[PDB]
């Protein structure tokens, strides 16, 4: 009986010296001096069954505390607590409807923080007063001297109260009532006030016994439960010693319908309990999770509440327990994969872990994934359960690409190449060719192409064997697929081996020369002016490889540079349309940005090229391209791509080597910023420390800038033009040479070394 | 230009017979969850609202839209956004219809014709099926809003729909248990919050009630030299008359009672509050609101007729449960006034309810005013409204059973007097509502006590005399001066005992001899 009383008290107490604190402490000492866990959990489980059960946060905290030991969890599993809590999940999830502000409230918000409502209402009284009390209802009448009173009432000797009925135009969620007596002379203050409310405005009913108010300068009536009221009657009782009232101002604090504890009492309290069950000890979680597995609708309700916005504070526990249950058994894992794909960022991360963790069921999971993606893409290509197949999320596809890439990189137990047949390549090719280049799903499928061809260089060789590569006419989708798939090292090596880039460079240069000749006169295949900007863009994406950048700085590519510069400056307006001119000029902008990026040999070579073309500038008006190139090329700060990895969370479609999730980060940022900035955007105290795979046990300084760092990598055997720098983040312990290296010379200073500024000033 | 083309088309094609179907089509294919096109849904949708407001003259628009609703929730024989916009839109339409009807208030918390009966029944029952299946994937605001539009359409259809054809016993049972039981209505996260319960009550009362019925005139003076001033003034006057025409065009528009099953359901509910699965206060307040709408008055006959089992369960659960707040005491008293106004279907109900002692115990609890949670036990008075309701209650009891047997009630009231003045009673210690006590005693004075048993009158007179003697002899040692006080209460009790001693003794002997005998 006593146990029932105290547990009921815990189920009816509030959150954060308090009576709840006292009961919590005495129960804690009760647990401390108890002998065995059986007689302490027995009243607890009788209370949950008898209760449904009333659970508050102190009770949750105690359940967490009493489950600290391994034996506590073992006894909980022994006497069948997990089945009962799962039943509690079913009942609680099925019972309470969501009350969070949905889209409806958002759309209703603009159709027309404690708000006063006093001026809006109308006042009256059961007796005719010589003056109306609307002066009290004003938002702020002048209260500085308070000579006699703002409003007054005169009491007949036979009467002891006066009722003041305020009718508000509409019912409001009243929060607090404040009444101001005449501060200067409060001898007239009423002895007691009895407040009556009416939600419907007619049924007028009392709230509590009249609270005494004599001798009070500030009248505050706190309402514990906020009340929807449309009419209030204020029965003010006679003052102890006066027949008159002195009142200064009435204010009506409240909320309209659309103007922590609300979530804890819901299923998430037992969800955190489940999280403790499955995560406090990683060794006993297995067989009890198996026991907690076959309960009905666990996965459905868990997924539904994960999709709910209430998980924002505690989602990590949700996906961790989901991952653990999925890994525990294969069949339920496949079933939950199906319900998460057929029936958000968290889903992406779920798929990432599901693919990445190594277990005997990993092959079955990737087989199911390949079946899912094949079905979804087939449904998309040909034009209830199939709905998830209509629009597979591109982020999930990029996640699959990242998993495949990283599985290829890591030494896997299985034979991953065995699961990638040539039929999949042909199918992926048909899928890619089935849609145009505007949307990003094509980008995703060619990222998959890049990852798999990185796994299979021979598959890339087969890919060359389709589009007449061992005249030549390639549609834009072909260029997009080749550029996306060539980013991997093996694919770029076979692209270099093939004579396709050489032939298209020669043909494009010949077309540029022909256009210059035509302008100045006013196996060969031609290129029209439409495709020149996309093919130059194709060159920009394939120029990401450092060996590609080195090849670009050779004598085999300089004729293209000279021809394009001559074409787009000297050949003023086979006629160049303005829109295509803008497209190709932006393509040259991107190409020259890519060429001079982190390649000192290319930097000095282009400095020589710019001095050569400026020395031969006509003698004197600056062309638009030269002007804009001056504004753009050597005035921008050098930007480098940083890649970050960390076992800890860190808070778009990218190349699969960059991985997925928020655990792998990738940004392209100027070198002027320091490591302190990039760490900012993301007594023994853990401290984030940057490390490099080349660097054997030295953290990186926070104020250590990136240009100096790039020079350090170039000084430590890094190929010229390597765009992405990998940095792993660790947690060091803090108790409460590198900076002195030379920075990069930059293309601007390299060009200005031999006095190009004098040339451009003369040309200005 | 959107608004302008809308106003031109509503003034031209507004009257079209295909206009409603056209509107239904374009609404279906613009806002689809599969529609990837990005457009300002809010502005164009409010514009759609405005053109529908102009088009209300056409009758087919409402029929077409509810037909779209009928075809819409067919998979519920779910896409929440479709429903949300369309129901708010029709709510706006109904609000403008209601304001037009009013100018030619239950819904005021939001604003800061003839229809085919069968299809209306179909769409409303489908709406009810949608109501009963609400999980986390749906929220409360859309629910309260669909309930409000439900109430509005129900009132709109001619004739008004009745509950017999709307719900059966299991659906009504599910509704009441979700609405009132303390397994789903525990704490501050009661269903949809207070706004939602209030709206639910609002719709219930309305459905039952329906079941039971220019430019500055300036010009350049330096141009007077030329002869072409008339050209500019005629251009100006054409232009301004055209502007007037445009504003005119824009402003102008385009020219089987469910009561037996309901009672059964309430009886089931009273049988289920015994196992403490239902909070009493919500049930009683909702019941009295549903019964009262037919301003509070003691002469208002409640529409809902109760059961003997209901009252017995009600009294025993109140007698067992202590520490009921003054709010629920006044609510209980109001509900008892209403049941006293009720007759039952031949002994009277008031006599039966008074006969058992749990009524004695509850009235004693009410008048003792212990308030064990009272940090502010300054004035235990319940307030004049509650006392006046109690006076009406006793007056109703007296005027209803005086014809049959006032004597037994007189014996009960004297029993109450004895218990309130016995050893360790409320009256001696001074707690409890003083105003209620003086009102009950003065009302008691007016009763006739002809055939009251001698034993109980002797017991009450001895008890009161002992109490008042011990009070006067052991009176206070101080008295402070600066209205009714307990001195008037003792004055009134002695006046009552004076009334008592003036009665002839039933077999002209008087009771004065009897009070003489006990020395």
């Amino acid at each position: 009986q006593i146990m029932s009383q105290i547990l009921s008290a815990l189920g009816l107490c509030n959150s954060s010296i308090s009576v709840g604190d006292g009961l919590f402490t005495i129960l804690t000492t009760l647990s401390k001096k108890a002998s065995t866990v059986h007689m302490m959990l027995q009243p607890i489980l009788t209370y949950m069954a008898c209760g449904t059960c009333q659970l508050s946060e102190p009770l949750l905290w105690f359940i967490l505390r009493v489950l600290d030991t391994s034996d506590a969890l073992k006894a909980f599993h022994d006497m069948g607590g997990v089945q009962l809590i799962c039943n509690n999940m079913v009942t609680s999830t099925r019972a309470i409807v969501n009350t969070a502000r949905s889209m409806v409230s958002t759309i209703m918000k603009f159709l027309d923080g404690i708000h006063n409502f006093a001026p809006l209402g109308t006042i009256t009284s059961s007796s005719p007063t010589a003056q109306p009390a609307e002066v009290l209802l004003q938002a702020t009448p002048p209260h500085r001297r308070a000579r006699s009173a703002a409003w007054s009432y005169i009491f007949l000797p036979e009467e002891a109260w006066c009722d003041l009925t305020i009718h508000l135009p509409a019912a409001v969620l009243l929060k607090e009532i404040h009444i101001q007596p005449h501060l200067a002379s409060l001898a007239t203050c009423p002895s007691s006030v009895s407040v009556e409310v009416s939600a419907d405005g007619v049924n007028m009913l009392p709230l509590s016994t009249p609270v005494v108010t004599s001798g009070l300068t500030y009248i505050k009536i706190q309402l514990v439960k906020a009340e929807v009221a449309s009419a209030v009657c204020l029965r003010l009782h006679r003052p102890r010693d006066a027949s008159t009232l002195g009142l200064s101002q009435i204010k009506l604090l409240g909320l309209t319908a659309f103007g922590e504890d609300q979530v804890s009492k819901t299923s998430i309290g037992w969800l955190r309990l489940l999280h403790h069950c499955l995560t406090h000890i990683s060794d006993l979680e297995g067989m009890m999770a198996s026991a907690a597995a076959p309960t009905a609708n666990l996965l459905q309700t868990c997924a539904a509440l994960l999709m709910s916005p209430y998980c924002g504070m505690h989602s990590p526990n949700i996906e961790v327990v989901l991952v653990k249950i999925g890994l525990q058994s294969t069949r339920i894992g496949l079933k939950l994969i199906d319900i998460l794909l057929r029936n958000s960022d968290s889903t992406i991360d779920i798929l990432y872990q599901l693919g990445t963790t190594q277990d005997p069921g990993t092959k079955d999971r990737i087989q199911a994934l390949l079946k899912w993606v094949s079905d979804s893409a087939r449904v998309a290509a040909m034009k209830t359960v199939e709905y998830g197949l209509l629009m597979p999320s591109p982020s999930h596809l990029h996640c699959v690409a990242a998993i495949l890439w990283h599985s290829y990189e890591l030494l896997v137990e299985y034979d991953l190449p065995a699961l990638l047949d040539q039929e999949l390549f042909e199918l992926l090719f048909n899928w890619s060719m089935s849609l145009p280049c505007n949307m990003v799903l094509k980008k995703a499928v060619d990222s998959l192409l890049c990852s798999m061809c990185h796994v299979h260089p021979n598959y890339f060789s087969l890919l060359m064997g389709w589009m007449g590569i061992t005249p030549l006419a390639l549609t834009e989708s072909h260029l997009a697929t080749l550029a996306s798939s060539s980013q991997s090292p093996e694919a770029i090596k076979q692209l270099l081996d093939s004579g396709l880039p050489s032939l298209l460079v020669r043909s494009l240069a010949s077309f540029c020369f022909s256009h210059i000749s035509s302008s100045e006169s006013i196996n060969k295949m031609p290129i029209t002016a439409d495709l020149v900007a996309p093919i130059l863009r194709f060159l920009t994406e394939v120029g990401n490889s450092h060996i590609m950048k080195d090849w670009l700085g050779g004598s085999e590519v300089n004729p293209l540079w000279t021809a394009l510069l001559f074409l787009l400056c000297h050949s003023g307006s086979t006629g160049l349309t303005t829109q295509q001119r803008t497209a190709i000029e932006n393509a040259t902008v991107a190409f020259f940005l890519q060429c001079i990026s982190c390649h000192p040999n290319n930097q000095k070579l282009m400095a020589q090229v710019l001095c050569e073309l400026f020395q031969t500038s006509p003698q004197g008006n600056i062309s638009g391209f030269i002007r804009r190139l001056f504004l753009q090329l050597m005035l921008e700060d050098e930007k480098v791509t940083m890649f970050l990895q960390s076992p800890c969370p860190l808070y778009v479609i990218q190349h699969p080597m960059y991985g997925a999730g928020h655990k792998f980060r990738t940004l392209h940022l100027p070198v002027s910023t320091t490591l302190s900035d990039v760490l900012d955007r993301v007594i023994t105290v853990p401290v984030f420390h940057l490390f490099h795979k080349l660097l054997a046990g030295q953290p990186l300084p926070a104020e250590m800038t990136l240009a100096q760092l790039l020079t350090l990598l170039y000084d430590r055997k890094l190929p010229q033009g390597y765009r992405s720098i990998d940095l792993t983040v660790k947690l060091g312990s803090r108790v409460i040479s590198l900076l002195e290296t030379c920075p990069i010379q930059s293309p601007l200073q390299v060009f200005a070394g031999m006095g190009g500024l004098a040339l451009i000033a003369e040309r200005l | 230009i959107r608004l302008h083309t809308g106003l031109l088309l509503v003034q031209l094609c507004g009257g079209e017979r295909w206009w409603g179907q056209f509107l239904s089509n374009v609404l279906q294919e613009l806002y689809n969850s599969e529609q990837l096109l990005i457009f300002p849904q809010d502005r164009v949708f409010m514009l759609l609202s405005c053109i529908g407001q102009r088009s209300l003259s056409n009758s087919g628009v409402l029929e077409s839209l509810l037909n779209l609703l009928d075809n819409l929730l067919s998979p519920l024989q779910l896409d929440i956004p479709m429903i949300s916009w369309v129901v708010m839109l029709v709510s706006r339409l109904l609000d403008y219809v209601a304001t037009v009807e009013d100018e030619a208030n239950q819904w005021s918390f939001i604003n800061n014709f003839t229809l085919a009966h069968e299809r209306c029944i179909s769409v409303v029952q489908k709406l009810v099926l949608f109501l009963l299946s609400m999980d986390f994937t749906c929220h409360a605001d859309l629910l309260l809003f669909v309930c409000k539009v439900l109430a509005r359409i129900a009132n709109a259809t001619r004739p008004t729909i009745h509950l017999c054809e709307i719900v059966n016993e299991p659906q009504l049972e599910r509704l009441l248990l979700l609405l009132v039981g303390t397994d789903f209505n525990r704490g501050d996260i009661s269903w949809g919050g207070a706004w939602a319960q209030y709206s639910l009550t609002c719709m219930l009362q309305d459905i039952l009630a329906g079941e039971l019925l220019s430019v500055s005139q300036a010009l350049d003076a330096r141009l007077e030299v030329g002869l072409e001033q008339q050209a500019e003034l005629m251009l100006k006057m054409m232009s301004t008359l055209e502007a007037d025409s445009i504003l005119q065009a824009l402003t102008n528009t385009s020219p089987l009672s469910s009561v037996p099953m309901l009672n059964v359901c309430f009886n089931k509910l009273f049988s289920m509050l015994q196992v403490h699965h239902v909070q009493l206060e919500s049930l009683l307040q909702l019941w009295l609101t549903l019964s009262l709408n037919s301003l509070y008055n003691a002469n208002r006959i409640p529409v809902i007729s109760l059961n003997q089992a209901s009252i017995t369960s009600f009294l025993t659960v109140l007698a067992w449960y202590p520490n009921t707040l003054l709010r629920t005491w006044c609510l209980v008293l109001h509900s008892l006034t209403l049941m006293t106004n009720m007759q039952l279907n031949q002994e009277s109900t008031a006599h039966l309810l008074v006969s058992d002692p749990n009524l004695i115990h509850v009235l004693v609890k009410f008048l003792s005013g212990t308030s064990p949670h009272g940090t502010n036990q300054h004035s235990p008075q319940v307030g004049p409204t509650a006392t006046q309701a109690m006076q009406e209650f006793l007056t109703r009891l007296q005027v209803h059973l005086s014809s049959t047997c006032p004597q037994i009630f007189s014996e009960f009231l004297l029993k109450l007097i004895h218990i309130l003045s016995t050893e360790r009673g409320a009256f001696q210690t001074g707690q409890g509502p003083l105003d209620a006590q003086v009102k009950l005693l003065e009302f008691t004075l007016e009763q006739n006590f002809e055939v009251v048993s001698v034993s109980t009158i002797s017991a009450v007179i001895e008890s009161v005399t002992f109490l008042v003697h011990h009070y006067i002899t052991c009176s206070d040692k101080v008295m402070s001066r600066s209205e009714m006080t307990r001195d008037q209460l003792m004055f009134d009790l002695l006046k009552l005992v004076n009334i008592l001693v003036q009665l002839p003794l039933s077999g002209p002997a008087y009771v004065a001899d009897l009070v003489l005998a006990n020395q």
